[PDB]
């Protein structure tokens, strides 16, 4: 089954385990991504991953690829990772309104569930996730993905300044195009909050 | 050259639109998100080029637990409440200032008061008036900030622009 880190100790130990010897560049490149990562996946979504468009993205896009795609820089385990989003990651006729005094709208969350359980996705640009459930805000956000991330997948593990501008997020990065698979769409209950939420499991392929 | 803010206050108090503005996005009227992701600000005050990264924080209660992970390392907090909600500044010395306190011990903080353009907004007076309340005049936010031990207090409005670089200079200036 997958690993799942449950606390800040748990996290640290499997962070420990994951490989960090990036060159200089490919620690630029990585960090660079995580001080503002609209430029790369805004670009990358509006020109359906390609590059030449704008030379300057291309040039900065295949310089963290190739620190992503590097042998070593993939994960030993299977694990779980997370990230909320806002509705309308499943497109610009949804807002955070779908949620209204804590419950979701069960007719527009009938027609997401519709339209994406079951799908098969490529994104074209890059996924930022948490190995700690907590660690974003998450439980905030009105979706929160889990991503069921198979051993030899490639990305980083950062949690250092080193490595991005935003330490003790416990993130891990996968690549561009990577392609998932959306098992169940389905609404649960925060047990602290009260209210509800849009969960997703994703699978990576 | 680089430095760490954390933006904290009560729920719906401007937090997420204040960032999205200085990131010089249009203030978002349809599609409001509840955190904002990464950004790192680039700064320049008094010959010092700062690269600043900025953590938003949902200011609700049902998220205490979860804060804490943004907290540590932190060199200076934007604490706000909103000129449209006196309840908010109440909030400050009451659960802001003693977080804040306890997790970024002596860290400095600017006192921010956002939604300024609701101070001379008549449907805001109206609604106040209601609950025998006005919104916060410059003096009382002053006042806050002195009693707390801040940096410096400032006001801005996301809405129109007004006082939000202003905001994240003093910050600057601060984290330095
Ligand atoms: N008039 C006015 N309204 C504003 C201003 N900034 C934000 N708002 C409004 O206040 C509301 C909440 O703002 P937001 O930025 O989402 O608060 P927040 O502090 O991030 O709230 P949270 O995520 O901890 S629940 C929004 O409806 C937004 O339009 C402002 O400068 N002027
Ligand atoms: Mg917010």
């Amino acid at each position: 089954k997958y690993k799942l880190c449950t606390n800040k100790e748990e996290a640290d130990a499997w962070g420990k385990k994951q490989f960090n010897k990036w060159s200089k560049e490919e620690k630029s490149a990585i960090r660079d991504y995580t001080k503002n990562a609209r430029p790369y996946n805004e670009f990358l979504r509006m020109h359906a991953g390609k590059l030449d468009s704008d030379p300057t993205m291309k040039k900065k896009i295949e310089s963290l690829d190739k620190a992503l795609n590097r042998k070593e820089a993939k994960v030993n385990d299977n694990i779980k990772v997370y990230r909320g989003d806002d509705a309308w990651i499943f497109g610009k006729e949804y807002d955070n309104s779908i949620i209204k005094n804590g419950k979701v709208d069960r007719e527009k969350f009938k027609e997401i569930q519709k339209k994406f359980q079951g799908k098969t996705t490529t994104e074209f640009g890059y996924i930022s996730t948490s190995i700690l459930i907590d660690a974003g805000y998450a439980k905030t956000r009105p979706v929160m993905t889990e991503f069921k991330v198979g051993s030899g997948t490639h990305g980083a593990y950062m949690n250092s300044d080193d490595l991005t501008a935003y330490p003790g997020q416990y993130e891990l990065l996968l690549p561009r195009n990577t392609v998932y698979k959306i098992e169940k769409i389905y609404i649960a209950i925060d047990n602290n909050t009260q209210k509800e939420q849009i969960k997703v499991e994703a699978t990576i392929k | 050259i680089r430095k760490k803010l954390v933006i904290v206050g009560d729920g719906a108090c401007g937090k997420t639109c204040l960032l999205i503005v200085n990131s010089k996005d249009q203030f978002p009227e349809v599609y409001v998100p509840t955190v904002f992701e990464n950004y790192v600000a680039d700064i320049e005050v008094d010959g010092k080029q700062v690269e600043l990264a900025l953590w938003d924080t949902a200011g609700q209660e049902d998220y205490d637990r979860l804060r804490p992970l943004s907290y540590p390392d932190t060199d200076v907090i934007l604490m706000c409440f909103s000129i449209d909600s006196p309840d908010s500044l109440e909030n400050i010395p009451e659960k802001w200032t003693p977080e804040v306190k306890h997790f970024c011990p002596n860290v400095p903080i600017i006192l921010v008061g956002n939604k300024k353009d609701l101070r001379n907004d008549e449907h805001t007076r109206r609604e106040l008036a209601k609950m025998k309340q006005e919104p916060v005049k410059p003096e009382e936010g002053r006042d806050m900030a002195n009693r707390i031990g801040a940096f410096g207090y400032m006001e801005c409005s996301a809405k129109t622009k007004d006082g939000v670089r202003e905001v994240f200079e003093m910050a600057t200036r601060a984290a330095l």
